[PDB]
DNA sequence: AAAAAAAAAAAAAAAAAAAAAAAAAAAAAAAAAAAAAAA
DNA sequence: TTTTTTTTTTTTTTTTTTTTTTTTTTTTTTTTCCTTTTTTTTTTTTTTTT
RNA sequence: AAAAAAAAAA
């Protein structure tokens, strides 16, 4: 899948990922991916294609 | 505008943009029940078979590279050399 | 994209400024605006002689 | 009146010309208003569908 | 205040920069050309790397 | 609300003037209760409080928007903060700091 | 969400998908899964037939 | 009991800041053509 | 009686002012309100008269 | 179902 945070500033703001299906209801990603996405985990919404 | 084989001036090395579309087109072909050119060891996802027969350079794709003067060079898969 | 992405990060040095030289200089993103737009009148023209 | 109706069918934002008065207190949204804009047919429906 | 005012012209600058250079591509002869085929650089970054 | 009442009272006087001028040129008298259209003031205040566009309904494009807002009922502090809010008339697009 | 609408694949997504060099993902997200259509065109006149 | 005038209901109608490019008008020196004085 | 010398009249640019026009980050979620209206003409109705 | 406005999230 393709994983995207808005606003898109550079090339690494939407990247490929592999789906692991997990129980609860939020898109759980790794922590090292916080730097390219500029994510903060404080209510950030993020898109999947 | 077919450039002859001795007169080809493009690079002899498959870059990632050729590799992605060759792998995708070959995976779509294997998924649409084409014959598989190599042996099998239990792989079911046809993109894995696409890499597996890309390693032995046994994929029947002619890449038509377009020069900016609207001329084209035809390169086979086995004429190119894999790098990753 | 690799030139417009640093433009979002051109505000972290806003504070802790006092000024040592009294020379009119445009700094930051509007100075970038003066070079992208090719302004025939810059805000702070200066010669280094 | 015919020239006014033709032009405000085509273009409604040109200054110096009376505005095409729609019923609900709004101006007419002409073809230029459909095409030109961030939310128009080019940027909002063709580059960004 | 500095975070709000700027963000608009930074995004406008990013859109202008990405629209001025959206079709500049390294070609198969190693040269760098735009959409019209006009030559820009004989090698990308003057070294082709 | 005083400015709104000025506008609606001027419109009411204009409507009453038009009615009594229509009924004075025929030489007949008129009734005061039929002369006053009571929907003018009520409809104008109701529209300018429900919508928030602060002026005439036909000419709401020249009027300020967002003067009247829906009261925020999420917490008691949110209601108290909405009841003690001050808005600057400068639009939210100024590059000046 | 209330009208069951899709996500906005905006201009910056197109920008960085150009930056990735992925033509097929762009053709998918901007023609295949948004609004495909087939039209019949006269060869001599080039208009809709 | 039949014909005409005034009143009321129903239906159509029109009423913000910035920056660059182009157009315009007063001016102003330059250059070619026409009229006058003198040898 | 012809040549130079002054005057005139266009001619092209210059320069400044004015006018015009176009632009203003990306995505997402909730409500509220309106999506006519008074004026003029036409048609029907009701009352009155001979 | 459309259009406009307002309140917000990153
Ligand atoms: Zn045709």
């Amino acid at each position: 899948v393709i994983f995207n945070r808005q606003p898109t500033l550079h090339k690494m703001s939407m990247m490929g990922h592999r789906v692991k299906v997990l129980p609860w209801s939020t898109f759980r990603m790794n922590l090292s991916c916080t730097s390219p996405y500029n994510a903060d985990f404080d209510g950030d919404e993020m898109n999947l294609h | 505008g077919g450039v002859p084989k001795s007169k080809r001036i493009t690079t002899k090395y498959m870059t990632k943009y050729e590799r992605a579309r060759v792998l995708g087109t070959r995976a779509l072909q294997i998924a649409m029940c084409a014959p598989i050119m190599v042996e099998l060891d239990g792989e079911t996802d046809p993109l894995q078979i696409a890499m597996k027969e890309l390693k032995q350079k046994k994929i029947p794709i002619i890449i038509r590279r377009y020069l900016p003067d609207h001329s084209y060079e035809d390169w086979s898969i086995d004429e190119l050399i894999m790098v990753d | 994209q690799s030139l417009g992405e640093p433009a979002t990060q051109m505000t972290l040095n806003t504070f802790h400024f006092a000024g040592v030289s009294s020379k009119n200089v445009t700094l930051g993103v509007p100075r970038l605006k003066e070079i992208i737009n090719i302004s025939k009148k810059p805000k702070a023209p200066s010669l280094t002689v | 009146m015919l020239q006014f109706h033709v032009a405000t069918l085509v273009d409604n934002d040109m200054p110096g010309m009376p505005r095409a008065m729609q019923k609900s207190g709004k101006p007419l949204k002409a073809i230029k208003a459909r095409l030109k804009g961030k939310e128009g047919r080019i940027r909002g429906n063709l580059m960004g569908k | 205040i500095d975070t709000a005012v700027k963000t608009a012209e930074t995004g406008y600058i990013q859109r202008r920069l990405i629209k001025a250079m959206e079709s500049v591509m390294v070609n198969y002869d190693g040269t760098v050309r735009n959409s019209v085929g006009q030559l820009i650089q004989l090698r990308y970054g003057e070294d082709g790397l | 609300l005083a400015f709104l009442f000025r506008g609606l009272f001027k419109n009411l006087m204009k409507e009453v003037r038009m009615y009594t001028q229509k009924f004075i040129d025929r030489g007949k008298d008129f009734n005061l209760e039929l002369a006053i259209k009571t929907n003018i003031i009520t409809d104008g205040l109701r529209y300018s409080l429900a919508t928030g566009n602060w002026g005439d309904q036909k000419k709401a494009h020249q009027a300020r928007a967002g003067v009247s807002q829906v009261l925020n009922r999420l917490t008691f502090a949110s209601t108290l903060s909405h009841l003690r809010r001050v808005n600057s008339p400068i639009g939210r697009d100024g590059k000046l700091a | 969400r209330a009208r069951d609408g899709g996500l906005r694949f905006g201009e910056m997504e197109r920008d960085c998908q150009i930056s990735h060099g992925a033509a097929q993902f762009l053709r998918e997200r901007l023609f295949e899964v948004s609004d495909p259509y087939r039209v019949h065109i006269c060869n001599f006149c080039g208009l809709i037939a």
